[PDB]
């Protein structure tokens, strides 16, 4: 069994010693002696090598090589040589860095079916990421037509596409970018709960349609009964939102913890309803794109099985006018009117 | 994050 | 002298009172009597109304109406009636501009007259350019000498399979113009091989810098930009962490070098060890992942739009911000001015 | 965020 140093590894002299790795797994090694033994060990694996071969090759004691080799391996800085073996060959480094065999992740994605419930800003951004990552089947669900006003967020759409069906244009634009996949169309907005039964079974539903106001409440109840995984994404004006990632029998549902206040005394509640009915989201592409990007990451991870999705049992907000991220707990509840 | 559902 | 309630305001019964507004400005008012009073006054501004005209329709004491009006106004829940006079392609951005107490037409006009250099047209440059294009930036200058590959298709959302072999700047320009034909797009066939090459990059309102070649590219760009009095923003990733900032503004902000926050890859004491460091690093290839690239590009574009629009403070002023993808975590590295800095100091 | 510059 050969091992190889991942190309995503990098190091640097820093402080008392140095840094090993980039991104989340970056570790400051304080002991310079130890830091140096890690590089000496890592150097043996630039080209694939067995444990024993590299031990003789390294100019360091067996006891140190063991610990250093373990450190590298436990952090997936060095992976099984076979994992190094394409279109998606860019995403392969990402999966390797999490200790997954990229081919087996890629295979899972190819075998997956994803419903995109709403093809506005979020659906545009999610669908293209999933397509170019190699999600095997995509089901596009929307009945609205492209308007010029859409172009600000809905990245697949062009001035010449205005008037045409959203589902139609996404589909064409997707196949242009990844011809190896299959895309499906369903011309349908959810104006009535019963419209959900026209939504096909899938590995997961990406839910981002913003009308009616209680759409996520209709999806929640239906997906529980239907044992159907879903993830909500969107925004509350300037705050990007993604989660929860509902997993039947594993997570709480949207309704469990009641983290949200419903939009809709004689005199006041009529005035509230009037205000809320006039509501239009202050949409902004940067916010749309964040929610969509992280939504997409979670679906890839959920299906790929290589890392835990962030939005399991959580509804996550990222601010755009402050440096701030906040999650609301969506843990399971026995008192829930849907899945208690 | 609390005023209605996500949009 | 009319005021109008913004479309972007929503309210909800919650706790002992209720919520007012959505997003960052969301307020929870504890008192039920106050919250209901805020709803009553806001209801009076549904139609463009002066304070006196709206008050005339209120059924609450004037002192209360006055405090609620003040509340609503300070949070830009009600805005100057005129700010709502627009069918326009940029209309959905207008509610965003309104919500920060800005005149939408004025922000848009500042964007029209802006010139932005996209230095590097990879995954970041793709997402930033299209955000800026469809938001109405008047002039976008694309700078890259690379060609489109099949491996690009992961993050580079403008590119298609048929684009393989073509120049990046050429296809981006084409794809931008199909989205916003009202804007001007130019392209410059250049990769920064040496510091000297930077002189070939035109002046603009800001440079969006996302090219990662060579490895000290941002050090060159910074040094140059300090000496050229040129604002720039950096954006990229370090594998699974999305990175954007700093946004350098000559004389108002720290430069990349001020705080010395990032470690220099190649370099040690012992040569035996130094050679190995240099080889390990020379073989570095980033673990790219669209969601990470997209987050970095999105927040970068937001900062450029606010930098030029002037309606809210860019986030990455004096800061290099990281957003994690495998945990719920955001971290900013201080990049404020240092009097001691050998690049922009003394 | 520390190991060299951003890519
Ligand atoms: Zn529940
Ligand atoms: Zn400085």
């Amino acid at each position: 069994m050969d091992y190889i140093l991942g190309r995503y590894v990098k190091i640097a002299r820093y402080g008392s010693g140095g840094l090993v790795g980039g991104g989340g797994k970056e570790q400051y090694v304080e002991n310079l002696v130890l830091w140096e033994n890690i590089i000496k060990t890592a150097y043996c694996f630039i080209t694939p090598s067995s444990y024993t071969a590299a031990l003789e090759t390294a100019n360091i004691p067996e006891k140190d090589f063991s610990n250093c080799f373990r450190f590298l391996k436990e952090n997936f800085f060095i992976i099984p040589g076979e994992y190094n073996n394409n279109r998606y060959s860019r995403n392969f480094l990402h999966y390797q860095s999490y200790g997954a065999n990229p081919v087996l992740v890629q295979d899972k994605l190819k075998n997956a079916k994803v419903v995109i419930l709403g093809c506005g800003g979020i659906g545009n951004h999610v669908s293209v990421i999933l397509a170019t990552s190699g999600i095997g089947e995509i089901i596009l669900i929307d009945n609205d037509q492209i308007e010029n006003t859409n172009l600000t967020r809905q990245v697949l759409f062009s001035e010449d596409d205005v008037g045409k069906n959203k589902t139609e244009v996404i589909k064409r634009e997707l196949l242009k970018r990844n011809s190896e996949i299959s895309v499906s169309e369903i011309a349908l907005n959810i104006n009535d709960y019963t419209d959900l039964h026209k939504v096909p079974e899938a590995d997961i539903w990406v839910v981002s349609a913003d009308h009616p106001f209680n759409l996520i409440n209709w999806v929640n109840k239906y997906c529980v009964r239907a044992n159907q995984p879903y993830i909500n994404a969107g925004y509350v004006n300037d705050i990007a939102v993604f989660g929860p990632l509902y997993v039947p029998g594993k997570t709480g549902c949207y309704e469990c913890q009641k983290v949200v206040a419903d939009l809709y005394k004689e005199n006041i509640d009529h005035k509230i309803k009037l205000i809320n009915s006039r509501f239009k989201p202050a949409t902004f592409a940067p916010v749309n794109n964040v929610a969509a990007a992280l939504c997409a990451a979670d679906v890839i991870k959920f299906i790929g099985k290589y890392s835990e999705p962030l939005s399991l049992n959580k509804r996550i907000g990222i601010w755009s006018d402050e440096i701030k991220i906040h999650s609301q707990n969506m843990g399971r509840s026995p008192v829930c009117s849907v899945c208690g | 994050m609390r005023t209605g559902n996500a949009n």
